[PDB]
RNA sequence: GAAUCUCUUUGCCUUUUGGCUUAGAUCAAGUGUAGUAUCUGUUCUUGUAACAACUGAAAUGACCUAGGCUC
RNA sequence: GUAUGUCUAAAUGCUCUUAUUUACUAACAAAAU
RNA sequence: UAAGUGAUCUAGAAAG
């Protein structure tokens, strides 16, 4: 399990995380992938967390896309990615509450 | 606390099978582990030119690549891999495949061998 | 040390991998031969 | 590169640490003297 | 004679460099050696009539000092 | 000797697969009769 | 006529 990722997703760590989730309510919304279809999330806190995560992602995307080699295609691709992120964020701002 | 550590501490209630099951349940949800292009450190055997900016990355030069499994295996039961690299100057994704018929590699829309 | 790749699984130039490949070929090759002969026989019969 | 030679050393006084160095431990408290 | 500006040469300028080590080591190797880590799919989610009762909800804004009626 | 750095506003249970590993790390060391 | 007594080092952990 060299290079840290393996360590992170080693069974023991996972178990610990699960335990934390069970007792006290420590989740790491960084750690899990954000769900595709909203309205399968009855809790508000979770939703908020997800929204926050997406915002963070968007910010990250923004930070990188103004790099100096602007003509490279990665940046262009991200522009679409950025849009997608924005859309997701908007969706997360649903009007149930 | 020391790299050759014999026994990692477990909680007093740790049903190992149960724990494993739990992990599995929370592996589909997991971000890492449920993805492709897992990282790797590799030297470059081909000694090739980055097709965008013509940067002549020579033999044995070290990179933090991404190894990914190619679903279409060679013959039957011997896997082949895509091994992504970036050129030093321009950030173009070079990669290569390991077709073991010739005991060597194949370039994959990254650069050219010379 | 020098060449790193030599201490990797994925590296085909690693000897173990090569051996495995050979084994695969050898088995498969044998099978083909077995079938090939049969095919030939069939053709002859025809 | 940064593999670099040099121009001068240093000597700047801070507050003492209060650490029990091994060598600093007492030893040869008695100073000798000459005859006169 | 004095003021200034432009060009050339000399002086002054990075007419080129901020360590040491076995030129630091090697342009070779079925490697060996130590360590660190766990996985494959497939699925569960009665009508009709009569009698008793109500005729209508929600939004924010117009009055008065969160509450009270009207539109 | 398993490098590192930046980046952070305050669906539920179910089971079935194994005589394995898309395993990763190379800082460590390098010869013949 | 007399052999064959005794001398007994060690001892693992980290980092590199
Ligand atoms: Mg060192």
């Amino acid at each position: 399990m060299s290079r840290n990722v393996d360590k992170a997703n080693s069974v023991l760590v996972r178990f610990q995380e699960q335990q934390a989730e069970s007792a006290g309510g420590y989740k790491d919304y960084s750690r899990y992938q954000r769900p595709r279809n909203v309205s399968k999330v009855k809790s508000i806190k979770e939703a908020n967390e997800w929204k926050r995560q997406v915002s963070k992602e968007i910010k990250q995307k923004s930070t990188r896309i103004y790099d100096p080699s602007l003509n490279e295609m990665q940046i262009a691709e991200l522009n679409d990615e950025l849009n997608n992120l924005f859309k997701e964020w908007k969706r997360w701002q649903w009007h149930i509450d | 606390s020391e790299r050759k550590a014999i026994n990692k501490y477990y909680p007093p209630d740790y049903n190992p099978l149960e724990a494993e099951k739990l992990s599995r349940k929370m592996a589909k949800k997991l971000k890492t582990m449920n993805k492709s292009h897992a990282s790797i450190r590799l030297m470059t055997p081909f000694s090739m030119r980055c097709l965008e900016c013509n940067e002549y990355i020579p033999k044995s030069r070290k990179f933090n690549g991404k190894k990914e499994l190619l679903k279409e295996k060679y013959l039957d039961s011997i896997k082949i891999y895509r091994l992504t690299i970036s050129c030093p100057r321009c950030a173009n994704s070079i990669a290569f495949r390991t077709d073991p018929g010739n005991s060597d590699y194949v370039m994959e829309v990254g650069g050219v061998r010379n | 040390s020098g060449d790193l790749n030599l201490l990797k699984s994925w590296n085909p130039k690693l000897m173990k991998n090569r051996k495995k490949v050979w084994e695969t070929e050898q088995d498969l090759i044998t099978e083909q031969q077995k079938l090939n002969t049969r095919l030939k026989e069939i053709e002859k019969e025809r | 590169p940064q593999l670099e030679a040099r121009s001068g050393a240093k000597a700047a006084a801070y507050t003492p640490t209060g650490i029990e160095h091994a060598r600093l431990l007492p030893g040869h408290t008695t100073l000798k003297y000459r005859k006169f």
